[PDB]
RNA sequence: AGUGCAGAAGAGGAAAGUGGAAUUCCAUGUGUAGCGGUGAAAUGCGCGAGAUAUGGAGGAACACCAGUGGCGAAGGCGACUUUCUGGUCUGUAACUGACGCUGAUGUGCGAAAGCGUGGGGAUCAAACAGGAUUAGAUACCCUGGUAGUCCACGCCGUAAACGAUGAGUGCUAAGUGUUAGGGGGUGCCCCUUAGUGCUGCAGCUAACGCAUUAAGCACUCCGCCUGGGGAGUACGACCGCAAGGUUGAA
């Protein structure tokens, strides 16, 4: 998996000092970046169809975070839908 | 995180230098990208439950060694099935 | 209730064994659950080089 | 007939295969069920294996076995009477091992009359 | 609440096969009268197969830690040398101060076979070659026998998806089997912030069953249903490599 290193060190990183990790920012930053390292055993050995429930579930997490946070600022999603790396 | 105590099983018909030969390989196949060989005992000149061509067992040791980048062992591993000399090749994660 | 034992012990797995090279159920032995599985499992990474037969 | 025997007997449901041999395959001698008449369900029966092992032994006429030290392989029914009546001249049912068609579910069955 | 999380489980999943049920093949260490066959026998390997295994690597599965245990939404599911991988969250929640529920747009995807590589036999199973039958057999029976039985690539979907259980809000005794893992803790007593299966209070439904861990009572959507056939047969509209679907008055 990700190592635990790898969560730890990615995580800090991803939410400005809003005093603690866990944004709307920095959780599905995780979550996603996870997914497209996760994506090479769904494309290298892409014999992979279970973490296709870990993956869709926190999809499904990550896109009902993402479906309405337009109105928190206009800064968040308009900045965030370009700082985040995930469609629309 | 990840112990590859990196024990095998040698030859049975041979000499102790055989024995050596093959133990310094298998303490130092791991060296290369991380070492930390700690100890090397000779364990049991056993046999086991069936027959391995006309013979039946080898000799053994207890090789002490890590690698978290898990190729080293890989090594010792893939260059064993091919001759019938390295008739067994079980490792542990010590993790 | 025992600490751990791995792929190192092979005969530290005898007091669970049978004669033909296997071990008996943990209905008819019932300790320690997760310490017997381990326990028991290394004597699995021993029958890899089973070095405790199949048949004699 | 080298002046001792080796029982590797068998005995499948039918074709009670008794054969005391030697350590090596050199062929002492063989029996059967079907070597002293039985067949209507009398094959694999104690009242039907009596004298089983006496097409054996007496001919022999010259070793008269002494020992065994078995593998009852291919077990059945007819193993008994292919053991305590290997023991008319002096044959001499001595050791066991507990080793009988023993697979371990590799191979596929023939099939299941009901 | 979600990412922090000790991480931690269980056959959640991807791990070559070093070794082993190593198979019906056979000179064989060994040989010939049997490996073997049965409601009823021929089937069937012997004019130089045999019995089990001395070389026995291999077509391959972990055979034994294997339990009803438990990852996950149903189809599932077994050593690992382990190549990787998420969430799940079990304790409270650090951050933000509603952080929204059934979800016809889309996407869709889901059992051997039906489906895609040539491998295609370890050779069993269809057809059955074949015996045989009480008055009554190509047959569940019987050795052997051509798809398949040994699959890393196109897409799927009919099954008793018999799971015939659709999902928001709690719930009127809790114990209880207990789960890796735990709120107080420390082979000694445990409670759900929890999980399952429940004997079953209590009360409803419809004769029945649920039950502190609810078809009962209260806010829910895609909806179907509202006596039977025949009826999916004129005919039919649109997906589509394929089983085919998926429609539709009389």
């Amino acid at each position: 998996a990700i190592s635990q290193e790898r969560k730890n060190e990615i995580i800090k990183e991803y939410r400005v000092h809003e005093t603690d990790t866990g944004s709307p920012e920095v959780q599905i930053a995780v979550l996603t970046a996870e997914i497209n390292a996760v994506n090479e055993h769904l494309r290298t050995h892409k014999k992979d169809h279970h973490s296709r429930r870990g993956l869709l579930k926190m999809v499904g997490r990550r896109r009902h975070l993402l479906n309405y946070l337009r109105s928190k600022d206009i800064q968040r999603y308009r900045e965030l839908i370009k700082s985040l790396g995930i469609r629309r | 995180m990840r112990t590859y105590e990196v024990m095998y099983i040698v030859r049975p018909n041979i000499e102790e230098d055989a024995k050596k030969a093959l133990v310094e390989r298998f303490n130092g196949i791991l060296a290369t990208e991380g070492a930390e060989v700690l100890e090397a005992k000779d364990w049991g000149k056993r046999r086991l439950a069936y027959e391995i061509n006309d013979f039946k067992d080898g000799f053994y040791n207890i090789v002490r060694v890590k690698s978290d980048n898990n190729k080293a062992t890989d090594e010792f591993q893939r260059l064993a099935k091919i001759s019938d000399d390295i008739i067994r090749y079980m490792v542990i994660r010590e993790d | 209730g025992i600490t751990h034992i791995d792929y190192k012990d092979t005969e530290l797995l005898k007091r669970f064994i049978s004669e033909r090279g296997k071990i008996l159920p943990r209905r008819v032995t019932g300790t320690s659950a997760k310490y017997q599985r381990m326990l028991t499992t290394a004597i699995k990474r021993s029958r890899h080089m089973a070095l405790l037969p199949y048949v004699k | 007939n080298i002046e001792n025997g080796v029982a590797h007997i068998r005995s499948t449901f039918n074709n009670t295969i008794v054969t005391i041999t030697d350590e090596f395959g050199n062929a002492l001698s063989w029996s059967s069920a079907g070597a002293l008449g039985f067949k209507g369900s009398k094959k694999s029966t104690p009242f039907a294996a009596q004298m089983a092992s006496e097409t054996a032994s007496k001919s022999a006429m010259e070793h008269g076995l002494k020992t065994v030290e078995v593998t009852v392989k291919g077990p059945g029914p007819g193993r008994e009477s292919a053991i305590r009546a290997l023991q008319s001249a002096g044959l001499e049912v001595t050791a066991i091992r507990d080793v009988t068609p023993v697979p371990h579910n590799g191979c596929r069955p023939p099939k299941r009359r009901r």
